[PDB]
């Protein structure tokens, strides 16, 4: 119908500088265009129409400005609450078709995560079974890493995990690690280690417990 | 027969709910005085022509008086459209009627090609016209407007309606030019396509006493 | 005071038909026509049509040209949307915008031969008294659920700075996530804190607070 490209993809800018993503479509819309950010657990909040008419309460250091076939939003002075996906839409022509959005990131400053176990809370052992959770969080780089240690051995089967988009205070990532098991799954170990590795050291952060004094 | 009996007092209802409605301020306008006047070329003769079937003569002032009228608006809607100014032609309300008067006189004092082919062969261009350069401007609106914000779509669908007023009167009224009870059809079909079409729907339908959807 | 009102949650059997509502409410209905965009999960909009409640406009998306129908509703001031015989790839986020300007909230349909099945709050608290902090971070998971999605507050929305709630993994045909916070130390056991669970797919609401621990662990 109408492709619309639009680079970047990914995109990692620090506080304070200007960023900018640029939009080009196949056609010409006549600056019938938009611009429209996507934020993790949220409906999307448009920015810009007309490729530079700030909508209403649109913070005005968002800046939109292309022309016929390719167009550009653009932010000077990046404050820590820009952190997410913003994509161009084209409502020159039927039917009306979206960039890809590109997405971006803050960097922060290198930060270790705040490691912790639970182990499984009575409630849910009596149910009929137990899952474990722990958590790294807050920590830079986005790239982290965690093994879950059971009585010294070791093993990855069966955990769900999960990590969070950049928070928005902190700019700081965060992850979720469950090794679920079972009444009788759990009760046959004694130790429960969970070791996360992460750049900002070199000696694993741990966090363990037993299933006996607890 | 006894069964089309129906028909009747549907060409003395539909057309009498109109010419009330219109004899409300809001519904006063040149269009719909237009319309207004195929009220009485439809009850008249369903009151007058339909019962009894001087019955031949007023047969024809009121079929004469239709394909003409249909003319007039056709060309009235235009020179409103091609006006440089907002949407309702110039035909004032006063030179409206005048120009009312002169078309029943000079339908009496009325073939095929006078008063059916000469007033199809350009009613059906002047709208052809309209409908089309009606178009253009449609979209040369805004996109932006309607979906940003802080002669429309609207008045688009307004000739949507005078668009089937005048093209079921020829459907049914051709066929005999070229089937006489088909083209007494045409007399239950208007006031039947002002209800979903335009603003006529409550206009007359929520006059007696509120109809259905009066949040009933 | 500006919005389009919507499910959030729907479920629909393989090859029936939904029909999700957006009742706008906070400025003129017909002023601005409103279009339905499809969002899949993962990322990615696809817009699936256009309706102008003003006038009856409706201008679709040939691909969705004969599996949806829009439809509005100048008096409810709320407008429709026609989804025919579903299907495992139909599911996804479907947003009623206001002409791309305002979006709406947003109707998580989720086409499956699935039974639903309401979460189970867990409340994850401190292991051994282990006073390691100037704070604590305890956590309440929610695990087995379906469809998605679950609102999750804590405090009954109260608390704010500094909890996390993670995207809902699947896991055996079931969902299943956590939210973990952190607080002062010198307030938790003191003070309540309770973590509150929404599973609208079920209609089903959840509170949990957080007692300390067994005393012994």
């Amino acid at each position: 119908d109408i492709k619309m490209t639009q680079s970047p993809s990914s995109m990692y800018a620090s506080l304070g500088e200007r960023v900018t993503i640029t939009c080009k479509a196949s056609q010409d819309i006549n600056s019938y265009l938009s611009w429209f950010q996507q934020k993790p657990g949220k409906s999307p909040k448009t920015l810009i129409y007309r490729a530079n008419r700030l909508v209403d309460g649109v913070p005005s250091r968002f800046i939109g400005t292309g022309s016929g076939q390719d167009y550009s939003l653009t932010i000077s002075s990046l404050d820590y609450a820009d952190m997410g996906i913003y994509y161009c839409l084209q409502y020159d022509e039927f039917p009306y078709t979206f960039g890809g959005g590109t997405k971006l990131e803050i960097k922060r400053a290198d930060a270790a995560p705040t490691v912790s176990i639970f182990p499984p809370s009575s409630e849910q052992l009596t149910s009929g079974g137990a899952s474990v959770v722990c958590f790294l969080n807050n920590f830079y780089p986005k790239d982290i890493n965690v093994k879950w240690k059971i009585d010294g051995s070791e093993r990855q089967n069966g955990v769900l995990n999960s990590w969070t988009d950049q928070d928005s205070k902190d700019s700081t990532y965060s992850m979720s690690s469950t090794l679920t098991l079972t009444k009788d799954e759990y009760e046959r170990h004694n130790s429960y280690t969970c070791e996360a590795t992460h750049k900002t050291s070199t000696s694993p952060i741990v966090k363990s417990f037993n299933r006996n004094e607890c | 027969g006894i069964v089309m009996s129906l028909i009747v007092l549907a060409i003395v209802f539909g057309n009498v709910l109109v010419i009330t409605a219109i004899a409300f301020e809001r519904l006063q306008t040149v269009t719909n005085y237009f319309i207004t006047s195929l009220a009485c070329a439809d009850l008249v003769m369903g009151l007058a022509v339909v019962p009894f079937g001087f019955w031949t003569s007023i047969d024809v002032l009121c079929v004469t008086a239709s394909i003409e009228t249909l003319c007039v608006i056709a060309v009235d809607r235009y020179f409103a459209i091609t006006s440089p100014f907002k949407y309702q032609s110039l035909l004032t309300k006063n030179k409206a009627r005048v120009i009312i008067l002169m078309v029943w006189i000079v339908s009496g004092l009325t073939s095929s090609i006078v008063s059916f082919y000469v007033p199809l062969v350009i009613m059906v261009f002047v709208y052809s016209r309209v409908f089309q350069e009606a178009k253009r401007q449609l979209q040369k609106i805004d996109k932006s407007e309607g979906r940003f914000h802080v002669f429309c779509l609207k008045e688009h669908k307004a000739l949507k309606t005078l668009g089937i007023i005048m093209g079921t009167f020829t459907l049914c009224w051709l066929p005999f030019f070229i089937l006489n009870w088909i083209g007494y059809v045409n007399s239950g079909f208007n006031p039947l396509i002002y209800c979903r079409s335009p603003d006529f729907r409550i206009a007359f339908q929520e006059l007696l006493c509120l109809r259905r959807s009066s949040l009933k | 005071e500006v919005q389009l009102q919507q499910s959030g949650a729907e479920l629909a059997r393989p090859g029936a038909s939904v029909k999700l509502s957006c009742k706008a409410s906070g400025y003129i209905f017909t002023d601005y026509y409103i279009n339905w965009v499809r969002q899949r999960t993962g990322q990615g909009f696809e817009w699936i049509g256009e309706i102008y409640p003003g006038s009856g406009n409706i201008d679709y998306n040939e691909r969705f040209k004969d599996k949806a129908t829009l439809t509005a509703d100048k008096s409810s001031s709320t407008a429709y949307m026609q989804l025919s015989s579903l299907t495992s790839e139909d599911s996804a986020v479907y947003f009623c915008v206001r002409g791309f300007g305002y979006w709406g909230q947003g109707t998580t349909l989720t086409v499956s031969s699935a039974k639903t099945t309401p979460p189970s709050v867990y409340p994850l608290a401190p292991g051994s008294a282990a006073q390691t902090n100037s704070a604590v971070t305890l956590g309440c998971l929610v695990k087995g659920y379906f469809p998605e999605p679950v609102t999750v507050t804590w405090n009954s929305g109260s608390l704010s700075s500094g909890v996390h709630t993670f995207p809902a993994v699947l896991q055996s045909d079931l969902y299943t996530l956590s939210s973990s916070v952190t607080v002062p130390s010198s307030t938790w056991p003191s003070e309540t804190v309770t973590c509150n669970v929404a599973h609208p797919a079920s209609s089903t609401k959840v509170d949990k607070k957080i007692v300390p621990r067994d005393c012994g662990c």
